[PDB]
């Protein structure tokens, strides 16, 4: 998907068992793939971070398509979850697909320190963002049978950064020239 | 070129060149 | 109080980030969390909206991560080389067509911004190698020949008078040299980009090569023809002061390729010539 | 708009565009006990936020042959994190609860969900003289009973919906605290019970205050079965506390 | 009488008759996180009564050859009721504890037991270069560890009691807090730490904030040594509060 | 006084310790001597309750004894070398992972508490030495690359334009290179011991190495290869400033043998690896 | 002894001579075996100490163990005391074993010059703190013959440490790797 | 940047730099 | 630190360090 608009997407669809995962990935600002987001890429540029992360989801689908979906923040101390009941014990919005196309799940700051590193290390990961069918993708005849969904990411009023650094996630290997 | 404050906590601002470009980082907000 | 505004500064307190407050369980047909990102906004909502908060009396403060702060660490921009191979009059002295494009670090943060208006502090790095054993005594002379002064074409050239450009002379062993250059362009700020041309044919120029013209720096070896011949390098360094930018842009997503434009390589396997690292699949963290 | 709905607790939230308001049982919002009708005297625990969340049971299947589904609590809850933690390491336990039932198809579906909340829904045999539910089937935990599947067993309740599994008519469900998703309506339930006993605190494993019973009365029908729709229920315990600590019980 | 003791801790109550005072480590009583000193913003769960009581260990059984025991804070309370419960639930715990060592004998017996509570107590190995301690190790659980017993493996923690397992000599370790049951004086030690760490809540599973030593350093003797002379622990929690709520957590 | 307090500081007397008072003697049932050292608790007896003691003004003063004093001074913590002997583009720069326990002298006072918060000056003290006769102009630079930030692999990796690292160009002749670093961890102190780990498996990491990641000090010769080989050799010397410290603990009794770890080694005769001195018998001075 | 606890306990038990010396240390603070004591320890970080050190002793034996001990400070300018006689002529307190298990001898600074060095310096060696049977360990039938004792240290609020210098009680004979 | 005293003994505690790290030791207690 | 006096002639005895031992030759009698 990479050199595709598609890598942005996520698609949904009528699902033949039940509670199954859409998307999984961890919540460090700085870890892939939030790293290239506009937040990530700042981030990248300093060595501590704090405060609360505002993940939105737009669903793209036709306005006759119906879907609930749980979205879940497990902090850490544990593996990602590997279900929706285990995802569920955490820290979750049920979103039901109306009207309004868009909805965000707040990850709080739920860190044993008042920050974290921003690169890849053990002591500080954050925790997880996994999505699962709460119900399922529904449509009515002579509509299509697959969706996209947006997904987006920003800082909340309590987001800091700290330690200003040089970036890992650009470089030059060669002399510019005119 | 000094900008003498006082509280005694007197805080000198002092501009050692006649060029606003000469000073340090500026001040937030 | 100029004073309490001073101990802001020293302890870095001048801009706090509000405090997470306690919040209860709730039941409302208000649904914070549900919006639509088709407006272009963002939604506004904070986590004592989604979850029970506890009350947190915050400690963090964004001074750091200010324009200023975040523009104003001195940066490499160019490293000049003086060396003597085989003729001291040839290699004694050199040229620069100034810019602030040749080193991506310092340049990636510039371009993160549309314009920007900011004075300049320079530090020179001066570093002489001795190729055959001694150095002699070296001093330095850096002349800014503005867009129109003659450009010296030899070592004795009498435009190294200096009689109205700036010059500064360095001597070996004395510190690093350092000045400060007020805002520049003719322009109320510097074009980090410019969607525009000098002309209307299809052999007019596009981009900030356009609008950036900065003059040339010429350098020499003041000292004399010696014995023992040295290589002189000399670092250039950069720091924006008292900044101003409007207009965040995206960052450079792939490596810069040539000086005042956005003009970029893709390989076959794209992938290699950005940062994001492929996903073995949507749901392996 | 009244059609939107937003329901916190603890450390979740859920959200529906498509409510038909919400109820709340006898009109009565769970509280806390008080010292004057309190009996037990040790001090209560009450883990706030850590139990007063909402967890999601397994989701079901509904399809134009479905006689219904029912629930019983706090036995649906006992394994889920904190709050079934402490029903089994006390002797007593206390809770009122919010019901969020969901259930979406499309502008192109229809069916209709009778969604109960009964308290002391005293399951009955049938044919069976006075031998009653077992233990066991009262119990069934958070995959509740389908109706019409389970393989008869000597001690096994009444499966008969329209006699509300208790000797009773179903159409006079409605007289206790309830709802209905009407697909052409909405796509959600949302009932808040307080606790409801003759006595202030319970033992939480063996006597279920309340029932969730739900039965389709009008039959799904949509021009595109191949289309799975399921109906999911969560549910948020509230104003829960524990008395009498000790070793954990330890069931069957 | 001053030498007499009674602590109640939610639904238990210790006693000793013949006490040597007690002590507050660094003079500090346990309390709850405050809102200038915290930095997770979720609400926290606060068992109370239910969890802020006494836990007993397994007894140990001290004799003439006996080199000393030591445990560690949380782990030795990780299978103790909800206590227990709670610090797998959730990422983060934050705790205080009142310690009460049990040791009696008679007027007649001779014996003397340092007893500890080192903050921090990172164990070392002994002649193996980097490799330190593995999780396994420092996480013994009620059991402790027996020192002079376990059958060396390459993970396994420095078994020196006169060198603190850590490099640093026995005889300052009175610098923490701590108390000596002296047989000839008391029978038991009572020691109350608040929580310390540079953080204000931790992970309760990855971070042992403190390690109760206890190495007699007076031999036991006596004419009657048969009659065992067992050492037993009681540890109750204090303001014990969670945070960061989810499914348990399960170790190995 | 703001100026009363300033002449205790001139003569370090702002911590005075208490006088010796006449005593008489005495005859009750009250026995300070007599106590009970189970209680965890020291004996509070002082000399005038032992004997009969004449009146003495103490003059002497516990300034010195300030956790400030006692950690207040600079000491060796790294002794970084690049050494010129074959191969100037491999041999000119090098990488330190930074920490303050190399050194035994200053580890083992930090060592002697738990938690310690402190901001810190840090000194350097390069030397060049002549190898084949010359040393040439040598210039350094130091670059703090925080962890995260990309680590030079070459002598002219663009990491070392430091675009936003904090880099130091030291110019051999100038004085020794100095700056000030404010306290820097995730939490509220360092810590000087941590019995956790990474992670709950038999693979988790013990110890500090977990907690006190510091990132690293990368170094270069910024001039360009010369005709003569030298060695330089860069010492880091680090002192505490406006410090805390809590939880005080027994010294380290034994050597260190490995970073972030309290291992140690113990040989077939114990009394050879500690201070302790063995006595004659319990009645040899 | 040293690597064992005992290192750290005194055995004391029913005499057949009177008097008999039990033990007999220099007071310096930093000497041995006072050294790797925490004030020995923090002694050995300053040139200079000042001020009076408190020694303490706890009896260990049982509750029906009695035993009077004399304990005393010999202050400088003659040798150790060869005998009870000698020694009690000097600073000292005389223990009674009861229900109250610890005793204190404090040693004043008694000392030409206002401070000392911390090294073993014959100008300013401190003296010397002996222990003597004063009557004798005695205990009834089936009771252990004996009983250890425990020894502390600590300053009085006259003690005090002067000019920081590194220590000789710690070293490094090689480096410290990761 | 200075915290002057008066007494006349005029006290003057200069902070040359604007960062507290960049201070010199701290005072006692 | 500086003992400023006043007649106009101000007298300033600087000391530049914070230690007696660090500042000059003393004043007689
Ligand atoms: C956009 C934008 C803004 C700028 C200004 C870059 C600064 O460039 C310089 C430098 C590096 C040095 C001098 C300079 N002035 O005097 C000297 C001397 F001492 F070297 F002679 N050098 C002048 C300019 C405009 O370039 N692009
Ligand atoms: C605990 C604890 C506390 C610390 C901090 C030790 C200080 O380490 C350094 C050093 C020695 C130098 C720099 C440094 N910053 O800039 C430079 C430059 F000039 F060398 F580039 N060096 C940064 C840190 C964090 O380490 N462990
Ligand atoms: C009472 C005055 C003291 C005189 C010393 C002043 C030193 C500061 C000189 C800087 C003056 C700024 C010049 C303009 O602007
Ligand atoms: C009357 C004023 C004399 C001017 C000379 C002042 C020299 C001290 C400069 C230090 C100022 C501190 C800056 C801030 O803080
Ligand atoms: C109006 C004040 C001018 C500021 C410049 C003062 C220069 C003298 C600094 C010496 C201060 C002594 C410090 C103490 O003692
Ligand atoms: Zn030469
Ligand atoms: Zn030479």
């Amino acid at each position: 998907n990479i050199g595709n608009v598609s890598m942005y997407t996520v698609t949904l669809s009528p699902q033949t068992k039940l509670a199954e995962e859409i998307f999984a990935i961890k919540v460090d600002i700085a870890s892939h793939p939030l790293a290239t987001t506009l937040i990530g890429e700042i981030a990248s540029y300093f060595t501590h971070w704090t405060g609360s992360l505002r993940f939105s989801f737009m669903f793209c689908g036709t306005a006759n398509t119906t879907l609930k979906v749980l979205l879940a923040y497990t902090p850490p101390g544990i593996g990602k979850p590997r279900s929706r009941k285990e995802a569920m014990l955490g820290t979750h919005v049920v979103w039901d697909v109306g009207l309004q196309s868009t909805v965000s799940l707040v990850v709080p700051w739920i860190s044993a320190s008042q920050y974290r590193f921003t690169t890849p290390d053990t002591y500080s990961s954050a925790g997880y963002i996994t999505c699962w069918y709460q119900t399922n993708f529904v449509v009515p005849p002579n509509t299509p049978n697959t969706a996209e969904m947006l997904c987006f990411v920003s800082g909340c009023k309590d987001f800091c950064l700290r330690m200003a650094r040089d970036t890992d996630l650009h470089k030059q290997t060669g002399p510019i020239t005119q | 070129g000094a900008q003498v404050s006082r509280q005694s906590l007197n805080y000198f601002n002092i501009n050692y060149f006649k060029d606003a470009a000469s000073s340090g980082a500026s001040r937030l907000d | 109080n100029p004073v309490e505004r001073y101990v802001d500064e020293v302890l870095n307190e001048v801009l706090v980030v509000p405090n997470i407050n306690q919040s209860h369980p709730t039941t409302s047909n208000a649904a914070p969390v549900l919006d639509a990102a088709e407006t272009g906004h963002t939604n506004k909502i904070q986590p004592e909206d989604t979850i029970e908060t506890r009350y947190v009396q915050s400690s963090q403060t964004l001074d750091e991560m200010s324009v200023e702060s975040f523009l104003g660490r001195s940066g490499c921009i160019h490293e000049s080389v003086l060396d003597i191979v085989d003729n001291y009059n040839d290699q004694s002295f050199t040229k620069w067509n100034i810019n602030l494009q040749e080193m991506a670090q310092i340049r990636r943060k510039f371009e993160m911004f549309t314009y920007a208006r900011f004075d300049s502090e320079i530090t020179m790095v001066p570093s002489v190698a001795a190729k055959d054993g001694h150095i002699g005594h070296i001093v330095m002379q850096y002349m800014y020949v503005p867009p129109g002064a003659p450009i010296p074409t030899t070592r004795d050239d009498y435009a190294w008078q200096s009689g109205t450009n700036a010059s500064v002379f360095w001597q070996h062993g004395q510190p690093f040299p350092r000045f400060s250059l007020p805002f520049l362009s003719i322009a109320s700020a510097y074009y980090m980009f410019y969607d525009g041309y000098d002309g209307d044919t299809y052999k007019s120029r596009y981009g900030t090569v356009v609008t950036n013209d900065m003059g040339t720096l010429c350098s020499r070896i003041v000292t004399s023809e010696q014995l023992h011949k040295v290589k002189v390098v000399t670092r250039i360094y950069h720091k924006a002061k008292h900044t101003k930018a409007w207009c965040p842009r995206p960052p450079r997503a792939v490596q810069y390729s040539h000086t005042h434009t956005t003009n970029y390589k893709l390989s076959s396997e794209v992938h290699n010539d950005v940062a994001i690292r492929p996903r073995t699949n949507l749901t392996t963290v | 708009s009244d059609r939107i709905i937003q329901i916190t607790r603890g450390d979740s939230t859920i959200t529906s565009q498509d409510v038909a308001n919400a109820v709340v049982g006898y009109g009565v919002w769970p509280h806390y006990l008080t010292p004057q009708d309190a009996t037990a005297i040790d001090k209560p625990t009450q883990p706030d936020t850590s139990s007063n969340r909402f967890y999601t049971l397994d989701s079901k299947m509904w399809n134009s042959t479905s006689k219904g589904w029912w629930w019983k609590l706090p036995d649906a809850l006992k394994d889920m994190g904190i709050f079934g933690e402490n029903m089994f390491y006390h002797f007593l336990g206390r809770s009122g609860y919010t019901v969020h039932v969901q259930c979406n198809a499309s502008k192109f579906h229809q069916g209709t969900l009778l969604v109960v909340m009964i308290p002391e829904h005293q399951l009955a045999t049938v044919n069976k003289g006075n031998v009653n539910a077992g233990y066991k089937y009262t119990h069934p935990g958070e995959a509740g009973r389908e109706v019409g599947t389970q393989v008869e067993n000597e001690k096994q309740p009444s499966d008969d919906n329209w006699l509300n599994f208790d000797g009773t008519l179903l159409g006079n469900l409605l007289i206790f605290p309830h709802q209905f998703i009407n697909l052409r309506s909405n796509n959600s339930a949302t009932l808040i019970v307080p606790y409801v006993n003759a006595v202030p605190m319970d033992s939480m494993v063996r006597h279920n205050n309340w029932s969730l019973v739900i039965i389709p009365v009008c039959q799904l029908q949509s021009n595109n079965i191949s289309n799975i729709v399921p109906i999911t229920v969560s549910i948020s315990p509230m104003c829960a506390e524990f008395s009498g600590a000790r070793a954990k019980t330890v069931v069957q």
